[PDB]
């Protein structure tokens, strides 16, 4: 179908950067789109065959190329806040063969700062199920939290016993904000992984929340205090307790 | 590739009467390849303002294009109208037959 | 505004009908599409519709009344996994540019039987600041505030699945840092019924 | 009413001399209501006939960059064709394509159609069922395999069931006073001769709309149009045509000869009397 | 009013 990378980006005014996109379906028409919470889909450029590329409704900002016909990538050659949106790439059959259909890529969720100094990676943190819930109810209910982190980049899942699972997890759909204010403010993202108390009372099994923090690359200038806000994995974990 | 002759027939749009503005047609029809060169004549001279119809074809495939310029016959007034295709030879003209 | 579309949040029961309306300007349209989208993730195609009439795939039914130019999608049989956002798109021709109405999205509620409304608070160590409160199983009905006091954080009502049992549980959470926070309050600014299970 | 939208498209290659030509045009029954000709000023969709300028921006800027899309297509089959018969860049090569639709009475649905030539002769065409192909040659089978596989007569058949008798009826409607039109053709009848031994009699059709007509020569019974010359129905230049047969009668036969007019604006069949 | 989808040969 129609790839592209990178999945998460954070810039900062000024620095260049090229949306990927690629189709191998032999499609002739391939299109660049912007998702904004107020806006739905809006149009950035578009390009109906190779050698080809004309404007859409808010091209302004973006360049855009179509050497071959497979790719067709988005370059912004300054960044700027106003760019921070997600990137979907769509292909089009056009005049080639096959049913008259739009498929959207993957997407790409973008973040340009004023200050890289803002990039942040979470805190995990799991939450031991409640002596009452498990009396009561006969299930645990273990909440995972990743806190203070910047931008909303992350993949969070849970593994127990060395296993990856879905069964009870059931983590928040977007992050929250800690300061509705700011646009160098913070998340904090919740998840729940429920297990009956049959499960959890085993000492011998081993949970953990795992969180997939995409940020700044491994040589990047930088020195504040901390430590390069780099793309991490940061995890928590309990173990299944005796009570 | 196929190839055939137009038919021509030249006319008018109403009924002649000497002295009364009228309209002189040429239709050639069912021919192929595209390329033709059409023209009106008269006392065998080309006539400029000619109006042409667009290239449009029927079931045997075959193009139609109609010619056409306003005029005034008169008794001693001679109309014509030529046409050039690959099939033929030599130019073919062919007059305007009041009656026709 | 070349395409409209139905409103805001539709809410609907598991097992109901979902029913999604689409009207357009361009009298010229040929094309007419039907995007799933889940949040965070991009468009996905789940219906096309080239005449006019009635067309079938699972359970969605598409529409098309190019008289009066709308255009419809109805999911029977709703499952939560249906919750996302739906987009209409129509096209005249293949140059042509695809044009998506802002989507109308679709909050599929569960069928809660036994419902056990409750405030557990839970507990954790050294990993930092605050201890937790969380909301569990209240009605789907049971709407939730939102933090009326922003140095303390809350969820949104998120509905997990129990496969090997087939149950679900509404919950949410909250939490912040402060020798002042506390579960029972930390919902007190939230319409929830006397059979609130609070533990102490 | 029996009313149809046919679209004729023609394209001719030019080697050595840059792009092919390319030429849209548009009818309803017998009135040409849009064109398009690469040569032409504009490079856009224009209109033909009244009733149709009366559609707005939407309709121009679409139907323009739709006709823009036809052209590409074309542009390239030539090329492509010129490749399946293994031809030089040297000769020059026609295409041409038609589609459209027809509606009863009733202004329904009754029969669709996408013919495709090239050089002259039917390449390709979809068949009554608007779900099968036809193919002339081992060539012409490639293309469609190719239209089998993409799912071409799919997408004609919702057009043609669909779009096409809709947007017929409207051009049916916002022209009622221009369609729905039937010029019954105004009568004639000429006799000239060289010199004896025979007449040269003409029936004479003209004014009349649409051009669905017929003109025989009858003696009573005897089929005389059998060796009577009939001339190609041509138009007049004002929306009407005209037509006319004639025979070469023996003096004296020639008042029993009668000619048989037959046209929809006719209630009975003239029989002119000579 | 014209066909959206031509498709090459």
């Amino acid at each position: 179908g129609v790839t592209q990378t990178p999945k998460f980006q954070v810039l900062k005014t000024g620095q260049s950067m090229t949306l990927q996109c690629a189709q191998d379906m032999n499609h002739e028409y391939m299109s660049w789109y912007r998702q904004d919470p107020g806006m739905g889909l809006r149009l950035i450029h578009y390009s109906v065959g190779a050698g080809i590329t004309d404007q859409g409704e808010v091209p302004n900002g973006y360049n855009v190329s179509r050497s071959t016909t497979e790719d067709f990538p988005l370059r912004l050659l300054s960044a700027a806040p106003s760019q921070t949106s997600v990137y979907f790439c769509a292909s089009r059959p056009g005049l080639a063969g096959g049913r008259p259909e739009q498929y959207f890529g993957p997407g790409t969720r973008l973040t340009v700062t004023e200050d890289l100094k803002n990039v942040f990676p979470p805190e995990v943190a799991v939450f031991e199920p409640s002596e009452a819930e498990i009396s009561h109810t006969q299930k645990a209910t273990l909440v995972c939290l990743a806190t203070g982190f910047y931008p909303d980049h992350v993949e969070l899942s849970w593994w127990v016993n060395g296993k990856e699972v879905h069964s009870g997890v059931s983590t928040d759909p977007q992050p929250l904000k800690e300061q509705p204010a700011l646009n160098d403010s913070r998340y904090a993202l919740s998840s729940r992984l429920r297990v009956s108390a049959t499960f959890w009372q085993n000492p011998r099994n081993h949970f953990r929340c795992q969180v997939q923090f995409y940020g700044l690359s491994e040589n990047d200038e930088w020195t504040q205090d901390r430590a390069k806000p780099v793309t991490q994995i940061v995890s928590a974990e309990a173990w299944g307790r005796a009570d | 590739m196929i190839q055939r002759t137009p038919k021509i027939q030249v006319y008018s749009r109403h009924p002649a009467e000497n002295g009364k503005s009228n309209f002189l047609n040429c239709y050639v029809s069912g021919f192929h390849p595209s390329d033709i060169e059409v023209d009106l004549l008269k006392n065998g001279e080309r006539i400029e303002k000619v109006e042409h119809s667009d290239l449009s074809f029927s079931k045997d495939w075959s193009f139609y294009l109609l010619y056409y310029t306003e005029f005034t016959p008169t008794e001693k007034d001679e109309y014509a109208c030529r046409v050039n295709h690959v099939t033929l030879s030599q130019p073919k003209i062919v007059k305007w037959d009041r009656d026709m | 505004k070349e395409v409209e579309q139905n409103s805001g949040p539709l809410s609907v029961p598991e097992g109901a009908i979902a029913s999604l309306n689409c009207t357009y300007s361009d009298r010229g349209s040929q094309s007419f599409f039907w995007y799933r989208q889940y949040s965070g993730k991009s468009p996905e195609l789940i219906m096309s519709i080239y005449s006019n009439g009635d067309k079938e795939d699972g359970r969605f039914t598409a529409q098309l009344n190019k008289a009066s130019q709308y255009v419809s999608l109805l999911i029977r049989d709703s499952q939560p996994s249906d919750s996302a956002t739906y987009l209409c798109a129509v096209t005249t021709d293949s140059w042509g540019k695809l044009q998506f109405g802002a989507g109308t999205q679709v909050v599929v509620t569960p069928d809660i039987q036994n419902p056990d409304p409750a405030v557990y608070q839970l507990r954790d160590s050294k990993s930092s600041d605050k201890s937790v409160c969380l909301f569990t199983d209240f009605d789907s009905q049971t709407n939730v505030s939102q933090s009326k006091d922003s140095d303390v954080y809350i969820t949104d009502k998120t509905v997990l699945d129990m496969r090997s049992m087939d149950f679900k549980s509404n919950s949410a959470v909250a939490w912040s840092n402060k020798s002042d926070f506390a579960c029972a309050n930390a919902f007190n600014n939230s319409i929830i019924p006397e059979d609130t299970f609070f533990p102490s | 009413g029996s009313h149809s939208m046919r679209y004729f498209f023609t394209s001719v290659s030019r080697p050595g001399r840059g792009e092919p030509r390319f030429i849209a045009v548009g009818y309803v029954d017998d009135t040409q209501f849009v064109r398009f000709d690469s040569d032409a000023a504009s490079q856009r969709m224009e209109p033909r006939a009244p009733w149709i300028e009366q559609e707005g921006p939407e309709y121009w800027d679409g139907e323009t960059r739709k006709v823009k899309a036809h052209s590409q297509t074309h542009r390239v089959d030539l090329g492509t064709l010129r490749g399946y018969y293994n031809q030089s860049e040297a000769g020059s090569h026609t295409v041409q394509r038609m589609y459209g639709c027809d509606v009863g009475s009733d202004w329904r649905f009754l029969r669709g159609y996408h013919q495709y030539a090239y050089d002259g002769k039917d390449y390709i065409a979809l068949k009554e069922d608007l779900r099968s192909w036809t193919a002339a040659d081992m060539a012409a089978q490639t293309t469609k395999h190719k239209w089998e596989a993409a799912h071409v007569a799919e997408q004609l058949r919702a057009y043609l069931e669909g779009t096409c008798v809709e947007w017929l009826r409207r051009y049916l409607e916002n022209g009622k006073e221009t369609l729905q039109r039937t010029d019954a053709p105004k009568t004639h009848m000429t006799h000239h001769a060289v010199s004896d031994h025979e007449a040269t009699l003409r029936c004479w059709a003209l004014s009349f709309y649409p051009a669905e007509i017929t003109l025989t020569w009858q003696r009573d019974g005897e089929d005389q149009t059998q060796d009577t010359e009939l001339v190609e129905t041509r138009p007049a230049g004002d929306g009407t045509f005209q037509k006319w047969a004639a025979v070469v009668v023996p003096s004296g036969q020639e008042q029993r000869y009668t000619c048989h007019v037959q046209h929809e604006g006719l209630p009975k069949p003239l029989t002119l009397r000579w | 009013l014209l066909f959206g989808y031509p498709r090459y040969v």
